[PDB]
RNA sequence: AGCUGCUCCCUAGCAUGCUACUACCG
RNA sequence: GCGGUAGUAGCAUGCUAGGGAGCAG
């Protein structure tokens, strides 16, 4: 259960970094620090804290189409 | 490699040594099966071999240009195999937090910055209509990822605070409708 | 050593390269044409010419590689982030460096999970990863110099410590090569700054004949050139999420430098059973002979390893001095004394106190060694010499002559103070007579700043021979770093073999009919290398399938562990393998209709071809 | 080979072995047949087998000029470019302020880290925070390495730029935060 | 974007060597 | 019948070269 949020996290930056995030320095660190600090976690009841804050970076933004990745 | 023409010829001097070693027969007319066998032992050994190293070599040739066709068209979809990728892997997660949020961004309810963990910090929410601010808000408390905040100040489109009173279904329709609810964590 | 103590007192402005106007066809240059050490004093160039008509080849190289025509033509910088002095800014933005995360492999991960790995309460767990790093990485990792001040030395006894040091480099041999006898491995890296801009070291190994690298090597021994290095973010899986950075060394450097040093040190890398392991390979039974050759016949033996924190930093510059003056002693009867006076004026400009490319801008090094130069790995070992040579005589010289019981070791330790304090020439019988005992009682197997020493336990209790402290208390007072004992360790039994060597742990098996020694590493290490890797090179199995191969190689001696969850990492790598087999064939086969007529590949999937690589008949 | 002079004489050699079988004269006759097309594929083989090594010896030697050819090409490119790069570097540093402080020498030998200090036309500060800004570029003018300067545009760390309006102590937490001043020096 | 050392796999070349078959001669 | 030299085919050891990859300091 740890080993899958870590992996996730690893997914989650690619994801932000291919969409030319790093384009902006504060935006950048912050999710720099949050990846960096997933991967380091002992319990996996703030993991799940950092990385719905880490999501969320993703959801604010307007360069994936929800509706359409989540088809189930 | 029997399907080469000298095959034809190497069975015919050796058939005739088999009837040689069937008949017992003189000194000469085997030496004669001694000179046309060790021709044919030569003019075949030398085709059956080159041809099938040659079967060889253009199977790694194709599996090389295989390989290259692959690994060419597989760097050309990263940006699309990620993110389906991703959201498998959020899918089989199964966590509340992350399944609100997901679903709320998919409705249209998304935030305007980052998430903030401290019971501090100010957090900005997008509201498209009147469906989602029934069941989402009540009163003065905000349920939002599997958390409680309290409002502190509700806007409409074109940057003009709206009290909270007024906010209801027949006056809906008076209202730049892309509300963004402010508020903090309990 | 005096010039170190002298030189604190005078302006920072007034060291490094001394520059003049020439005239070129007609029109002025700014050039080099001598240098100001903190250590060495005043240097000016032997062959200075005004009025050149035109310039050649190699002329053109040089004056490329001269920082003097870079910083007279740019800004003027001045950096608050660091400390450092800052010299000029080379364009008109910084440059913000960042470092990306690794790629996921889920087709291995998803085989591992059905297999039954990474569970709750497992004692095998993913630690190493790639972590990234923001904008602000490079120069808050150059900012670490910081850990470099001047040190004065003890000479006298400095002086004692370099004979018995070079007496431990006695078996080699060396001197200076032509340009036609210099052996360059993989001639597509980079070459440095300027040159990083036309191509790789190729075209300038290519360019030049064998002429023009002896005109440039024989210029060498009578100017000095500085040279520019350039600092570079490292891409690779760890287990800190701490930045690492290399140096890129200017190929005006490594050119000559190569010519200088490669005879000695390929015949350093040439020798087996001495005290530096370098080259000497751990399969085919390798590492049985190491750890038996380190054993010795060392009376009541224990085990010992030790710690450097922050080694390439810290390390002050006399010692660096003194390790190339020890690799160079073997130029006897090639150079005169000024050739070697230049060459090591050569070596201190261009990899002790050369001007640094970080960002876009030059900065200027306080002191340490740079990772990146053409001998790092044999100064280390020199250095690392020097350091346990040192810990003896200060544990020697500080115990209570009149309570050791034996008549043999107070009358060293008197010979050994009159040798430091009261002669003042070499007395090669007393330096032949300490090696002797160090080689008895203190036994040391060195790699590049890595070690491991056998020791007799009795003789350390009563103070005889270098404890762990005395190391401490020599780290403290010589290279102003504090050295917990959280990162040393000690073994007080032989049938374990040292507790961590290059990253690997001993372990003694039944192989055949007698009991030998094997290496083997961190599961988490292998699993991290199998699921983290850079685009392409995995993340589809069967375009490789030679990195499993590899790693399963890696990770064979596991399955003689008492551990029953660390046999399974082997047994998982092969049947991993005979999947991206069988796979790759019915890919083939459903699409053209092709079959590989033989396989000669089931042998990647059962042990025996594993297992004959640690086996004592060399089949290289 | 299919056109030397050994070809024939093998040819017509067999041809005439083979009618003479065809006639079947004697039994020496096929000795001396089997003789002749013995030492006539000697001839075939040495000036057919043998021949080819000189031909692949040539294209070794072809393929080595090629190769010559090309590195002594690029060597010519990477000599333009270099000295392109010196003599366009040379265009910016021959001033009167750098002419003065070399016949201030004794010698014409002067120290490097003193050129840009006392030569250079413009200046860059790179700021990590507020207070460092405070004490070192604050207003329009500032006094550095005994000279004075002046400001003249500020970016961030995207590269975008900043006014002197908006670099207080309330609208810091909202920037990007290594700030890159460019100053010109005042007469 | 660095300096070294070790290892695995594929291709090509040459020399050497082994072994087998044809020819000449003694 | 044997020895030698000239040929053709297969096998073995190492030596150089080119390419891909893994580990350690
Ligand atoms: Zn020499």
């Amino acid at each position: 259960k740890m080993s899958d949020v870590k992996c996730t996290s690893v997914v989650l930056l690619s994801v932000l970094q291919q969409l030319r995030v790093e384009s902006s320095s504060k935006l950048w660190a912050q999710c720099v620090q949050l990846h960096n600090d997933i991967l380091l976690a002992k319990d996996t009841t703030e993991a799940f804290e950092k990385m719905v804050s880490l999501l969320s970076v993703l959801l604010s933004m307007q360069g994936a189409v929800d509706i359409n990745k989540l088809c189930e | 490699f029997s399907s080469l023409p000298s095959y034809a010829a190497f069975a015919t001097a050796q058939e005739a040594y088999e009837q040689a070693v069937a008949n017992g027969d003189s000194e000469v007319v085997l030496k004669k099966l001694k000179k046309s066998l060790n021709v044919a032992k030569s003019e075949f050994d030398r085709d059956a071999a080159m041809q099938r190293k040659l079967e060889k070599m253009a199977d790694q040739a194709m599996t090389q240009m295989y390989k290259q066709a692959r690994s060419e068209d597989k760097r050309a979809k990263v940006t699309s195999a990620m993110q389906t990728m991703l959201f498998t892997m959020l899918r089989k997660l199964d966590n509340d937090a992350l399944n609100n949020i997901i679903n709320n961004a998919r409705d249209g309810c998304v935030p305007l910055n980052i998430i903030p963990l401290t019971t501090a910090a100010k957090l900005m929410v997008v509201i498209p209509d009147y469906n989602t601010y029934k069941n989402t808000c009540d009163g003065t408390t905000f349920t939002y990822a599997s958390a409680l905040w309290e409002i502190q100040q509700v806007v409409d489109a074109d940057s003009k605070i709206v009290q909270l009173s007024e906010i209801s279904m027949d006056n809906s329709p008076n209202l730049a409708w892309p509300l963004i609810v402010t508020a903090l964590r309990a | 050593n005096f010039n170190v103590l002298f030189s604190t007192v005078f302006p920072p402005t007034s060291f490094g390269p001394l520059v003049r106007k020439i005239f070129v066809d007609g029109v002025p240059f700014v050039v080099s044409t001598g240098y100001h050490f903190r250590e060495l004093g005043v240097v000016h160039n032997q062959d200075v010419n005004l009025h050149s008509s035109r310039l050649s080849f190699k002329e053109l190289l040089v004056y490329a590689a001269d920082p003097a025509m870079h910083a007279a033509s740019g800004n003027l910088l001045l950096d608050k982030r660091t400390t450092c002095f800052s010299v000029a800014a080379l364009t008109n933005n910084v440059a913000f460096q960042t470092v990306k995360p690794g790629n996921f492999n889920k087709d291995f991960y998803d085989f591992a999970v059905s297999k039954g790995f990474f569970k709750e309460g497992s004692s095998v767990e993913l630690k190493h990863f790639f972590f990234a790093q923001d904008g602000n990485a490079a120069i808050s990792d150059y900012d670490y110099y910081r850990y470099n001040l001047p040190t004065m030395c003890d000479i006298r006894q400095l002086l004692f410590v370099v004979e018995v040091v070079d007496k431990y480099f006695d078996c080699y041999d060396g001197g200076c090569i032509n340009a036609n006898q210099v052996i360059v491995n993989n001639l597509d890296k980079s070459a440095g700054f300027p040159f990083n801009k036309w191509g790789k070291a190729r075209l300038y190994y290519d360019s030049m004949s064998y002429e023009d690298q002896d005109a440039l090597f024989a210029y060498t021994k009578r100017n000095v050139i500085p040279t520019i290095t350039q600092m570079n973010l490292k891409y690779a899986i760890s287990a800190k999420n701490r930045a690492r950075t290399v140096a890129g060394v200017s190929i005006c450097s490594t050119m000559t430098n190569r010519q200088f040093h490669q005879k000695l040190l390929k015949s350093i890398a040439a020798t087996r059973g001495a005290t530096v392991v370098i080259g000497t390979s751990k399969f085919y039974g390798g590492w049985h002979n190491m750890l038996k050759t380190v054993y010795s016949d060392v009376e009541n033996p224990h085990l010992m390893g030790w710690d450097y924190p922050k080694c390439d930093r810290a390390m002050p510059n006399m010692l660096r001095i003194m390790a190339s003056l020890v690799l160079a002693r073997k130029h006897t009867t090639c150079c005169s004394l000024s050739h070697r006076f230049y060459r090591l004026a050569n070596e201190c400009a261009q990899v002790l106190s050369e001007m640094v490319m970080c960002g876009g801008s030059l900065y200027v090094k306080p002191g340490g060694t740079s990772s990146g130069d053409a001998t790092t790995a044999y100064a280390n070992s020199v250095f690392n010499i020097c350091q346990a040579v040192t810990a003896n005589v200060n544990a020697l010289l500080s115990t209570d002559g009149n309570k050791i019981a034996d008549k043999y070791v107070r009358n060293l330790q008197h010979r050994l103070y009159e040798c430091l304090y009261r002669n003042r020439d070499v007395d090669t019988d007393f330096v032949n007579e300490f090696y002797a005992y160090l080689r008895k009682h203190f036994s040391m197997m060195i790699l590049s700043d890595d070690a491991v020493v056998c020791f007799n336990s009795t003789y350390a209790s009563q103070g005889l021979v270098a404890s762990i402290k005395n190391f401490k208390s020599v780290l403290y007072y010589q290279n102003n770093v504090f050295m917990s004992e959280a990162k040393c360790w000690t073994e007080t039994d032989l049938t374990k073999g040292p507790h961590e060597f290059c990253s690997q742990h001993t372990m003694l098996v039944k192989q055949g009919d007698d009991y030998v020694y094997l290496p083997y590493p961190d599961p988490s290490r292998i699993l991290g290398a199998g699921c983290f890797v850079d685009d392409i090179v995995k993340t589809d199995g069967t375009l490789m399938i030679e990195r499993f191969v590899s790693l399963a190689i890696d990770a064979y001696p596991l399955t003689k562990h008492p551990n029953q969850e660390y046999a399974d990492v082997f047994h998982l790598y092969l049947q991993y393998i005979r999947k991206l087999h069988d796979e790759l064939t019915g890919h083939m086969l459903d699409m053209y209709s092709v079959m590989l007529t033989n396989d000669n590949t089931s042998r990647y999937w059962e042990p025996e071809f594993y297992e004959a690589m640690y086996t004592p008949h060399t089949v290289l």
